[PDB]
RNA sequence: AAGGAACUUUGCAAUCUCACCCCGUAACUUCGGAAGAAGGGGUCCCCACGCUUCGCGUGGGGCGCAGUGAAUAGGCCCAG
RNA sequence: AUUCCUUGUCGGGUAAGUUCCGACCUGCACGAAAGGCGUAACGAUCUGGGCGCUGUCUCAACGAGGGACUCGGUGAAAUU
RNA sequence: GAUGUCGGCUCGUCGCAUCCUGGGGCUGAAGAAGGUCCCAAGGGUUGGGCUGUUCGCCCAUUAAAGCGGCACGCGAGCUGGGUUCAGAACGUCGUGAGACAGUUCGGUCUCUAUCCGCUACGGGCGCAGGAGAAUUGAGGGGAGUUGCUCCUAGUACGAGAGGACCGGAGUGAACGGACCGCUGGUCUCCCUGCUGUCGUACCAACGGCACAUGCAGGGUAGCUAUGUCCGGAACGGAUAACCGCUGAAAGCAUCUAAGCGGGAAGCCAGCCCCAAGAUGAGUUCUCCCACUGUUUAUCAGGUAAGACUCCCGGAAGACCACCGGGUUAAGAGGCCAGGCGUGCACGCAUAGCAAUGUGUUCAGCGGACUGGUGCUCAUCAGUCGAGGUCUUGACCA
């Protein structure tokens, strides 16, 4: 059938143990130097469009 | 290189024009006669190595036959036997010379090339009705 | 005791008299003394050598003040030496000479996560009279009930590659002194580029 | 190891399919946007194209021929873009990556000549 | 690893100039080495293998040659490092006309 | 690469053969067959010449490692 | 394919054969329509052998694609 | 309410009543070759033919070609030949349905690892300031095989035939590590050649599809073996068997009770590798420094030295990690030069009825290789990160 199985519940605590792992860095936003919103460090300033100059349009 | 099963081509009138491998020797010419084994293992025959055989084909008249069991020194590799120069040979088919325990081709003379190979070997008769020695 | 840093820069041919000669071209550069312990200050006796260059605009504030202690010259690279000694620096003129048998060693190319065939040698199977283990996969992992168990130790996939080797007794063919160049016979481990350290032999008949 | 220099994640005639397919776009419109690496795939090969137009002759032309199955868009980047990067050291395109995407997560990007 | 400023490519150069030799050109066609087989006891032989070149593999002290033959009644293929000792001299002997850097396919 | 059934319960599996012309083809047989037995050759292009035309034959020329030039596409035999 | 003692004995073939072929016969417990013995041709039939080729193997190796890994979306199971 | 069975394949590991190597006593041990008993498990212990075999017989070798144990080691590892399903057959037993000491051909062996165990790789915290880098080695692992030939020496020995110890030299086998210069293998679009078809109007030139490269030929880097290079050691310490000096108890004899020495492939050390989570958390060199916050927000908050984040990459890699660069820039790409591979391009010209040949052309094309070069992008900028307990003692003016 399912060969290999589980031999007994996972303690709620064991689970646990484990999922100390999942937790989302959380994106290390900049601001922008034009339009102040904030910004992904490396791409363009999803409000105003920069990267120097306006490259995305508005 | 030469190891079991693997035919070879007799470069003699020994009378046996095909031999298959049975088994390679650590080609042991030296002292009096053949020195006995360097190990029990040795995989595979390299030119100027000594291989123990089954003649699977002699021809009609002549010393050899059909079925005999003999020693062969083996001449021409089709493998490639690479010099100090630098330099490297390979024949077109694998040939060896039917011999005696005294490492004396069992025929009057060999045929085709021989590796110079034999001849740092000390099989200095072989060499000797070598055709050439390439 | 004796010995050096280096890159290995490649192989390539070269006879000697006519026997054609595989060699390993290290670039033992010149070597620093950045620093020198006595078992009288540091436990032991041993000796700190230098290598690639640094630009200082690269160099840690400590760094730099270790490197000052002795006006040397950010390297980027240290090792110890022991039972060594010499002034001024190190390098393989009047150190390594044709002929001298030596011990290189470096760090092994790094062959990533491999299997047991070809991490241990293995031999995995059939790959045709019947399988699903064919080639690797290594057979079983032990017994029964007893040692109900695998041995600590037992071959299995890992990272293979990426450790320190060391190759002993390599004859050491040209010295090409102020070129910091020297080739040796046979093959060095370690890509082509990579730190070697040649040493005396750590052991020669 | 794996030591060697390129990209896939289809097969062998599909990245080509592909390379001359994005190359056709910027090379039509100047700036596309596109998934993030398949941008960085195609940065060069569209660029090397460049310099083989930037040679004129017939020849620099049909070998463009085999890689722009879009006689309009050959001839553009043959007479019209080509022509203009002649004075820089080839070397032009840029990218610029842009926010990451909803429906996969991927990070997309513009890669602009 | 060290990440020193240095020209793997020519240090190369510099140790292998110095077991590099030219040779006449040929590209295929009948060549005839004149190789010394100076291993016969003391005694210092003198061989000349000949016929149809197969092979430029390689440059530098590793560039090479193969050269393929029928030496009675069975094929013989020699190949020679441009710079081995073991070669006195090469020499063309009838330059050839085929298409393509080995033919392997005269193997038969 | 070299070797070539050494695998192994067993050449299982996977190669090889693989189309169409032509030459050729055994024991044994209820004469039908065994037989596509086995084996060997050919096979593209151009030109001239004749043929029953699609096509084909003869001769000469040509190109490549190779011409059912890529897909379809028998491995054969001995004995029980 | 009916043999136990049994790999019977001798011969064949193989370098070497508990199998296969042929004889012998001492048929544990063959035998004439529960058919006897033989037989060309037929067999995805079962057995032994040979030629050919081969990654079956000596030994593996490189390459490819699909998974396996990683991020975003959805998100089971047997077991306990 | 299930501990899967014979054999094999794979992977091992252990005992010794040791098969081979190593040390020895005795020999009916001349030498050479043996027998035998004791010490000794470091390492090693071939490939085939027949059989489902284990066994065993045989071929050909070998230092040897050991015996057992581990649920007759190992099927959540594979096979599935053997045997304890259903089909069929023969012999035999049964009047039968059926049966068997038997023999014969056939016959589905279940993707998804929780826990322990194992191999690899990270995260956290700890190691009494915060950091950069260099280490000691507590301890632990790997390795630990052997032939042949030469010299000594044709000596010792032996009537002779034959023919050494010891010591010293070479050179193989198998095994393992590293490596890719070589010789080769691959190189899935780097170059070329070829067919059919569809397309780019047509000709000419090209593209697609004929695998998931249409096929063929070749092939850099890389990776790789049947290719290279190196290794198993020396010396040493303590020992086994064994052998000995001095030597009483037995005014003698005695390797022994005092004492002492020699002595094995084995033990420990030495060789290569790991190693301070050796929480008993070690050592060294260097750097940053002693800030701020009213018994209302009692501690965190700026920050230093330093590092991460992110981007561009890597001979590093599943992920992480590790290394390099990130404009004070040569990090990667491109671009230029060169290298190497393919093997002569498109076009035009000329020759030919044509097919094609020849010339311009050692052309043309171009992954991964060597350098160069500021053409592209490594913008901007955020986050984190010390002010160092106490006790005794020693030193300072
Ligand atoms: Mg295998
Ligand atoms: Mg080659
Ligand atoms: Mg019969
Ligand atoms: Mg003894
Ligand atoms: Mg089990
Ligand atoms: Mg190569
Ligand atoms: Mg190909
Ligand atoms: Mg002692
Ligand atoms: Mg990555
Ligand atoms: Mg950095």
């Amino acid at each position: 059938a399912k060969h290999p199985v589980p031999k007994k519940k996972t303690s709620k605590s064991k689970r646990d143990m484990r999922r100390s792992h999942h937790a989302l860095t959380a994106p290390n936003l900049t601001e922008c130097p034009q339009c102040h919103g904030k910004k992904l460090s490396h791409h363009i300033c999803p409000n105003c469009g920069y990267y120097d100059g306006r490259q995305v349009l508005a | 290189m030469i190891m079991p099963q693997s035919r070879l081509d007799v470069a003699d009138n020994s009378g046996a024009r095909e031999i298959m491998c049975i088994r390679v020797l650590n080609s042991g010419i030296g002292g009096k006669g053949l020195t006995t084994g360097g190990g029990g293992n040795k995989r595979y025959a390299h030119v100027g190595d000594i291989i123990v055989a089954s003649v699977k084909d002699a021809a009609p008249r002549g010393a050899v036959k059909a079925g005999d069991v003999v020693k062969a020194v083996v001449v021409r590799t089709s493998h490639a036997i690479k010099r100090a120069d630098g330099s490297t040979i390979r024949f077109d088919r694998n040939a060896a010379v039917i011999i005696n325990n005294q490492g004396e081709p069992r025929g009057t003379r060999v045929f085709g090339p021989v590796a110079r190979e034999l001849r740092d070997r000390r099989f200095m008769k072989i060499v000797s009705l070598a055709p050439e020695v390439l | 005791m004796k010995g050096i840093l280096g890159t290995k820069i490649g192989m390539t041919q070269i006879w000697k008299n006519d026997r054609a000669i595989p060699v390993t071209v290290v670039l033992a550069g010149p070597c620093p003394i950045v620093q020198r312990k006595t078992a009288q200050t540091d436990g032991y006796e041993a000796v700190q050598i230098g290598y690639a260059p640094k630009a200082e605009r690269k160099v840690n504030k400590p760094m730099q003040g270790h490197f000052a202690k002795a006006g040397v010259a950010p390297t980027r690279i240290l090792r110890e030496f022991r039972g060594f000694a010499p002034d001024g620096d190190s390098v393989n003129v009047d150190i390594f000479a044709e002929g001298e048998k030596i011990d290189a060693t470096g760090t092994s190319k790094g062959k990533g996560t491999q299997g047991v065939m070809k991490r241990w040698n293995f031999a995995g199977g059939p790959a045709s009279h019947g399988s699903k283990k064919w080639h690797r996969r290594p057979g079983s992992i032990g017994q029964r009930k007893t040692p109900g168990r695998v041995y600590k130790g037992k071959r299995m996939a890992g990272h293979m590659g990426m450790e320190r080797v060391t190759v002993q007794n390599l004859e050491v063919v040209e010295i090409r002194a102020g070129e910091n160049l020297i080739l040796v016979k046979g093959a060095i481990p370690g890509a082509n580029g990579g730190l070697v350290v040649l040493r005396s032999a750590a052991k020669a008949s | 190891h794996g030591k060697a220099g390129r990209k896939l994640n289809r097969n062998s005639s599909a990245r080509v399919a592909l390379a001359r397919a994005q190359a056709t776009a910027l090379l039509r419109e100047g700036r596309i946007q596109t998934t993030l690496t398949k941008a960085k795939e195609l940065r060069p090969f569209v660029e090397q194209l460049i310099t083989t137009a930037k040679g004129g002759d017939l020849h620099s032309r049909r070998l463009v021929a085999q890689d722009i199955h879009d006689k309009d868009v050959v001839r553009k980047v043959m007479d019209e873009v080509a022509p203009k990067y002649a004075e820089r050291p080839g070397g032009y395109t840029r990218i610029l990556r842009v926010g990451t995407r909803r429906g996969d997560g991927v990070t997309m990007a513009l890669i602009e000549l | 690893q060290t990440h020193i400023k240095i020209n793997r490519g020519e240090l190369l150069r510099g140790i292998e100039q110095d077991h590099t030799r030219q040779l006449p050109d040929f590209r295929p066609g009948d060549t005839v080495r004149v190789d010394t087989k100076v291993r016969e006891g003391n005694r210092t032989r003198s061989q000349a293998f000949e016929g149809v070149v197969i092979a430029i593999n390689g440059s530098g002290s590793r560039k090479s040659f193969t050269v393929r033959k029928i030496s009675f009644g069975e094929g013989v293929e020699r190949v020679f490092p441009f710079a081995s000792p073991l070669v006195n001299q090469v020499t063309i002997v009838e330059r050839g006309k085929v298409r393509r850097a080995k033919l392997y396919y005269l193997r038969e």
